[PDB]
C-alpha cells in the first residue's frame, strides 16, 4: 500500500555514510544501487559509531544472498533480517531509517 | 570492500 521506505536508489557509498551516521538508532540501514559494481545493490546500516557495507550478492537463477540463505527478492532479503542478525560476525537487525 | 566480502 505505500513504498518501501529504505530504497534510495543511486547514492554514493559515502553520501549512505552521511545520512545514517546521523540515525540514532544501530541496524537504520538503506539500500543504494552499487557502486563499485553498478547493476548490483548494496546495503547500508549503521551501527555504534559506524556504517557497515554488505554487498548484495547474486546467483545464476536471479537470486539475492549477502551470506549463505538465499532470497527471490530483495523486499524478502531485508524482512528476513529485520529479526534475524543482518551480519555473522555481530548481532544486527535491519531497522526503518527515522 | 564489504563485511561479507572483504
Amino acid at each position: 500500500m505505500k513504498p518501501h521506505p529504505w530504497f534510495f536508489g543511486k547514492i554514493p557509498r559515502a553520501k549512505a555514510e552521511e545520512m545514517l551516521s546521523k540515525q540514532r538508532h544501530d541496524g537504520a540501514f538503506l539500500i543504494r544501487e552499487s557502486e563499485s559494481a553498478p547493476g548490483d545493490f548494496s546495503l547500508s546500516v549503521k551501527f555504534g559509531n559506524d556504517v557497515q557495507h554488505f554487498k548484495v550478492l547474486r546467483d545464476g537463477a536471479g537470486k539475492y544472498f549477502l551470506w549463505v540463505v538465499k532470497f527471490n527478492s530483495l523486499n524478502e532479503l531485508v524482512d528476513y533480517h529485520r529479526s534475524t542478525s543482518v551480519s555473522r560476525n555481530q548481532q544486527i537487525f535491519l531497522r526503518d531509517i527515522e | 570492500k564489504y563485511v561479507n566480502v572483504p
